[PDB]
């Protein structure tokens, strides 16, 4: 079983703060690119009720 | 002979130069009467210089009546996508 991350500016989360030019406004914003995939299902089962 | 006020002379005078400066400066609009001297009109000849208020400051600066987020004074020629 695969998670699959890409992030454009490093290896990971990415977390940037930033003022509003105008508005006096200050935010902080976080991005992480991210997918999982089985490369075989059949290694896996669930237990069920 | 040549005064500094006769025609063929205002190009040289530095005041002529800085007067139509101010007058783009301080203008709303091309209408000249509403705004300006019948005085400074003539001896600065204003029919002639690009007035109609894009060159005031003022067309630009927001100025609304309640300010919650610091938005007066803020100049839209300067913004980033500007």
């Amino acid at each position: 079983i695969h998670t699959i991350l890409y992030a454009p500016n490093g290896q990971d989360v990415e977390i940037k703060d930033y003022e509003d030019p105008i508005r006096d406004i200050t935010g902080v914003n976080g991005r992480l690119h991210v997918d999982c995939q089985y490369s075989q299902g059949r290694s896996s089962a669930t237990v069920q009720y | 002979m040549q005064l500094r006020r006769s025609p063929g002379m205002r190009p040289m005078d530095r005041d002529w130069h800085q007067e139509r400066a101010r007058a783009r400066e301080q203008a709303y609009s091309s209408d000249l009467t509403s705004q300006f001297s019948e005085s400074e009109i003539v001896k600065y000849e204003l029919d002639t210089a690009q007035i109609d208020g894009s060159d005031n400051p003022r067309t630009y600066i927001w100025n609304r009546t309640i300010d919650l987020f610091g938005m007066n004074g803020t100049d839209v020629r300067e913004l980033r996508n500007r």
